């Protein structure tokens, strides 16, 4: 009876490929074809960021878009002023072992976890003037690869566990479970509303999950290896993934396949951290090549390159006003680009 | 028989997966392209925006 | 006429090509040896800085000495004064520099395995403060033979290999050289001491490696800077018209900056990572 | 000067951060980092036991001056490749093998098999290029009264020798370390303990004695 | 919660010396800059001393220069005020002021109980509160206005004003920092407003215990000055 299920399964995502063609009549790169190039981008770095002792696994930008929070492996979460690079705050970390780290929204808190399987949150406000843990959030059986936070009370992580969570902070406990991925979850992206979420494992798929039903609405299937990078475009309709088979993806949620591929021959280095733009039309990839490519999403060109790390370009952030992209590295600096 | 439960769990998770509307691709394409020239001049990592108000100079 | 009489009071008053050559080498030699340093980014750390600062005094040294042999000969007698001390005092400056360098050398990295540690990290202050010292007393020593100690108005007091030279500034530099050849051979035999002593007090080489090391350094150091060191303690012991070999004093100095360019042979040649970083 | 009060008491309180990110770098860069391993059951309870007497789960210790970090990953059910290059940089890694897992198997092939091929997997990995293993070859009393019973030649057809402790361990001990490929740049410290032994934290600290010698002759340019 | 205790006050003849310690609990004390504030018996309130955290930076005002010697124990999370020469205009009550800086924090958030010290028998910015009081009555709209010699307006676009509100028989309470800005635990009732010189903080549907003096501070030059007060009565 479990070959006849594994037969049905395999005629459904046979139908599942069949749909998915059919509502394939032209391409990316035809109808981004006659549009003007974005032409060469020149980024400098304007900020350095010195401080952190060991490589930094992840960063935050948050919302005002002045500071920002990083994450380094030598046991401590830095809240940065990046207009003026003064330290506004440094939290001592409870394990030094950090791979995740967000910033709340309000600002009121921010969040970290890694190797412990824990997601710390700690609440920058505080009467007494000090940043204190508010929340230590446990229940996942995997390393902690990424978290974000839908409000000041809701937060969702992805584990390698190979499984998503949504907490409500101030009981504790998880709100809900998203299953589904067969292998380790290495990031994920919360849709501009807030509603949606898309996680990429290291079972080269995408899976794109309602925060209110609990359930995935959509699986995508383009990469050749593990996924360690996910991030919606900014219109909340599509999103990029980047994966260690040295491409990028560009997929699409209503006619839910592959739009575009972002790939160089010369490149053959995973991708690290990808994010987009203000207006969605570059695309900004971390590698391992030491660099920080940015590609023209429509016109799947590469227009620049951010050659100004040591080592490897581990996190990627774009502020909300589009001003300044931050890059954090495995050599203990960000940096801060125009 | 936990196998058998995981399979139809999986064969329900794809039914419910193939009965979403999906568009053309030109559609979304389409849009796509509409909404990243509608926010073009909004984009200051494009066209590099002068010095006198970047806030990193 | 001071260029005359104190050369006819010590009896000099009256093969170039193959020393500016091999001075030439030098500085080809050491400009690699610069430039591999400056392009990987894993050497930018105190120890090869030291190394670095090394390369650039035996830099110096070399364009010293084809400086030295272009205007010397028959031309050290179209020289003013002036222009003679300079002369000189460019290579005391230039050849000081680099056996300070090798001092500063000795001293980071006998600190270096003194203070055990796990990661070094850059100390800035040390390397500073080792960088400056090397440097200014090399300018003050080569310098002092200028500002009024000299020979000018003591011709019965006067040094044959420099005749314009005073035999007790030799004599002071050559309690200087003393003092640091002792001091950079002290160092390193006490490093290899350190090794080897931690090395057998645990129980389950790197000792025989470090002393292949330090005895190659050492017995370059010594037999390049043997000869000339033995010609300047001669001349303050030989009175004018007395001492021949004083005259031939040519090639002690080329044993002297022979010396200068194979230090970057031994300071690439030992360090495995150099000489992987230079082979690519 | 252009700032304000505010803004150079903004500036102070980084200094002042950055003053004690530099105290805490120093105490944190004089401490040794090493990454326990090991397959199930290989004795690793036992090492973290005899240390202590003298997610991730870290034990601090002191011997002779030095302060000691082990970091057991243990319980970390994941793909060891997302995350081992976390501990790229550890003062050493200790390797743990139980010797009576030489005819005991999980699958249907012995766990010596799987020691083998995870310890091929760490030593030759490409972040531990310059990382030394500190290999422990735990069970030595058991190994000696399996061995009198159970020829060695279940788990290595291609033994010749006989059944005694001495050659059985020998050949062993020359089997994971002919696993090295980095011979070069990488050694190895074997030591054979027990459950009742009281000189593995003194072998521990030789051991990383030896490579703080060997960093710092490398540090020198002298290696 | 935070709270800070002042003690040391008492009669002293003229000339002579005192040491006031204010002793601190519920917070952070290293981590906090600390200010002493005067306020004479019958008048409005007037900076004294500052030390910043770690004791970096020490500023005294130019009434009180060279006598008064400002200090902290941040093991003993106490802060030291040492008077010498006391003057019969020194007579007046001392509070001690916590104060942490860095981008977005609220300075001059909590101040002390004050003690009380009895001695016996230009290029400042002048900030101008021309009005000394105002008839109010429960659930109407005040507005208190405020003036500077010099505009407080800085380059990086933050205006350095600060409103305190002290009700009868207490110490002064922060209102709104930076000019724009609600302090934490105040009602949003209190709106400020203005730009450069001119400054207004606006009351909406005023209760019963927003009664008392309004004062008015500048923070971008460090000769710390308030404003003389405006006093809030009913009818
Ligand atoms: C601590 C350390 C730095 C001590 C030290 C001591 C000695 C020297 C040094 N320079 C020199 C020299 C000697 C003769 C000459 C000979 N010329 C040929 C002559 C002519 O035709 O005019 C002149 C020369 F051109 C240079 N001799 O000693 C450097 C460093």
């Amino acid at each position: 009876e479990l070959d006849q299920l594994r037969q049905e399964a395999e005629q459904l995502k046979n139908q599942i490929r069949d749909a998915r063609k059919a509502c394939a009549d032209a391409t990316l790169s035809q109808i981004t074809n006659n549009i003007d190039p974005v032409g060469r981008i020149q980024m400098r770095t304007r900020r350095t960021l010195r401080g952190h002792l060991a490589k930094i696994y992840a960063m935050h930008w948050g919302t005002d878009s002045r500071l920002l929070v990083s994450a380094s492996q030598d046991g401590k979460l830095i809240i940065w002023d990046s207009y003026t690079t003064n330290k506004v705050h440094a939290i001592p970390l409870r394990s030094s072992w950090v791979m995740t780290c967000a910033y709340a929204p309000s600002g009121n808190y921010v969040a970290c976890g890694g190797l412990d399987n824990i997601c710390s949150i700690y609440n920058l406000k505080t009467r007494e003037g000090n940043v204190r843990v508010s929340r230590e959030l446990a229940g996942h059986t995997g390393y902690l690869s990424c978290c974000r936070f839908l409000d000041d009370n809701q937060i969702v992580t992805s584990s390698g566990d190979t499984t998503c969570a949504l907490w409500d902070i101030e009981t504790g406990q998880q709100t809900t479970t998203f299953t589904g991925h067969t292998g380790d979850v290495m990031s994920l992206s919360l849709a501009p509303d807030t509603r949606l979420f898309v996680s990429g494992a290291c079972d080269a798929s995408a899976k794109l999950w309602d925060v209110r039903e609990g359930m995935c609405r959509q699986t995508f299937t383009g990469h050749e290896s593990d996924i360690n990078a996910i991030c919606f475009f900014p219109n909340g309709n599509a999103f990029a993934t980047g994966s260690d088979d040295a491409t990028c993806r560009l997929f699409d949620l209503r006619a839910d396949q592959e739009l575009m591929t972002y790939s160089h021959d010369n490149i053959i280095c995973g991708i690290t951290s990808v994010s987009f733009s203000k207006s969605g039309r570059l695309l900004l990839a971390g590698y391992d090549d030491f660099n920080c490519n940015v590609w023209d999403a429509l016109k799947a060109d590469r227009a620049g390159v951010l050659a100004g790390h040591d080592n490897r370009v581990s996190c990627l952030g774009v502020t909300d006003d589009g001003m300044a992209v931050a890059t954090g590295s495995w050599d203990s600096f960000l940096k801060i680009w125009n | 028989t936990a196998s058998i439960a995981q399979a139809r769990k999986l064969v329900e998770q794809l039914k419910m997966e193939a009965n979403i509307d999906r568009i053309k691709v030109s559609k979304a394409a389409a849009d796509l392209m509409a909404y990243c020239e509608a926010h073009a001049k909004e984009d200051p990592l494009l066209t590099p925006v002068p010095a006198s108000e970047n806030p990193f100079r | 006429d001071i260029i005359v009489r104190h050369y006819n009071y010590t009896g000099k008053l009256n093969t170039s090509v193959v020393f500016i050559l091999i001075c030439c080498f030098i500085i080809l030699e050491n400009i690699f040896v610069l430039l591999t340093i400056w392009k990987t980014k894993k050497f930018h750390r105190p120890m090869y800085y030291f190394i670095g600062n090394l390369a650039l005094s035996d830099l110096l040294a070399g364009v010293a000495y084809t400086a030295n042999l272009l205007l010397s000969g028959a031309t050290t007698y179209k020289l003013t004064p002036a222009q003679w001390f300079l002369r000189e005092g460019s290579m005391f400056v230039a050849l000081s520099a680099s056996v300070f360098s090798l001092l500063a050398i000795a001293i980071e990295r006998y600190i270096t395995m003194l203070k055990m540690k796990l990661h070094n990290g850059s100390n800035n202050f040390r390397l500073f403060l080792l960088i400056s010292a090397c440097w200014v007393i090399s300018l003050i020593l080569g310098g002092l033979p200028i500002m009024g100690w000299n020979c000018i108005s003591a011709l019965s007091s006067c040094s044959t290999v420099l005749p314009l030279y005073h035999k007790h500034y030799i004599l002071f530099c050559t309690t200087v050289f003393t003092l640091l050849l002792l001091s950079i051979v002290i160092l390193y035999c006490r490093i290899y001491s350190l090794v080897r002593t931690r090395s057998r007090r645990l129980t389950f080489e790197k000792s025989l490696a470090l002393l292949k090391t330090v005895i190659i350094v050492l017995s370059v150091f010594i037999a390049c800077w043997a000869p000339l060191f033995i010609l300047l303690l001669l001349d303050v012991g030989c009175k004018v018209k007395t001492c021949d070999i004083l005259f031939r004093a040519e090639y002690f100095l080329v044993l002297a900056v022979l010396n200068s360019g194979t230090n970057p042979i031994i300071y690439t040649l030992t360090n495995k990572e150099m000489r992987r970083a230079f082979i690519r | 000067c252009t700032l304000s009060a505010e803004d150079k008491a903004a500036v102070e309180r980084s200094k002042m951060i950055d003053r004690n990110l530099r105290e805490d770098g120093e105490k944190a860069a004089r401490e040794v980092k090493l990454l326990l391993l090991g397959a199930g059951e290989s004795g690793k309870s036992t090492i973290v036991k005899q240390m202590k007497i003298i997610g991730i789960v870290e034990t601090h210790f002191t011997f002779k001056d030095l302060h000691f970090k082990m970091f057991d990953v243990g319980g970390q059910r994941s793909e060891r490749k997302k995350w081992i290059h976390c501990f790229e940089g550890v003062t050493a890694i200790i390797f743990c093998v139980a010797l009576s897992d030489y005819d005991l198997v999980l699958e249907e092939m012995n766990r010596m098999h799987e020691s083998m091929k995870l310890f091929d997997s760490i030593c030759n990995n490409k972040w531990f290029t310059d990382t030394s293993i500190i290999l422990f070859l735990n069970k030595k009393d058991l190994f000696e009264e399996k061995i009198k019973k159970s020829p060695l030649t279940i788990c290595y057809p291609e033994y010749a020798g006989s059944n005694t402790y001495e050659e059985a361990a020998a050949y062993i001990q020359c089997q994971f370390e002919d696993l090295n490929k980095r011979k070069d740049t990488k050694e190895i410290y074997t030591h054979f303990t027990c459950a009742t032994d009281t000189k593995n934290v003194q072998f521990v600290f030789d051991a990383v004695t030896d490579v703080i010698i060997k960093n710092n002759l490398k540090d020198c340019g002298l290696f | 919660d935070v709270q800070l205790v002042e003690s040391g006050g008492g009669l002293v003849q003229p000339g002579g010396s005192r040491k006031l310690s204010c002793s601190a609990s519920g917070f952070a004390f290293s981590s906090f800059g600390m200010h002493w504030v005067r306020q004479a018996p019958e008048k409005g309130l007037e900076w004294v001393a500052y030390i910043s955290s770690g004791s970096g930076t020490i500023y005294y005002a130019d009434t009180v220069k060279g006598r008064f010697t400002i200090s902290r124990d941040d093991p003993k999370n106490t802060l030291f005020l040492q008077m010498t020469s006391l003057r019969s205009e020194d007579t007046a009550m001392y509070y001690c002021v916590r104060s942490i800086y860095y981008y977005g924090s609220s300075p001059f958030d909590f101040w002390g109980q004050g003690t009380t010290l009895t001695v016996s028998s230009g290029s400042d910015i002048v900030m101008t509160q021309a009005t000394s009081s105002v008839p109010v009555t429960p659930g109407e709209s005040v507005s208190i206005s405020c003036r500077s010699s010099k505009s407080l307006l800085h380059s990086n676009g933050n205006t350095y004003l600060y409103w305190f509100l002290q009700r009868p028989g207490q110490s002064p309470q922060l209102l709104i920092y930076r000019m724009s800005n609600l302090a934490s635990g105040v009602p949003d009732r209190f709106s400020g407003s203005g730009s450069g010189t001119a400054f207004t903080l606006t009351i909406s549907r005023l209760e019963a215990e927003d009664v008392g003096v309004y004062y008015c501070m500048q923070h971008l030059e460090y000769p710390l000055t308030f404003g003389a007060g405006t006093k809030l009565e009913l009818k």
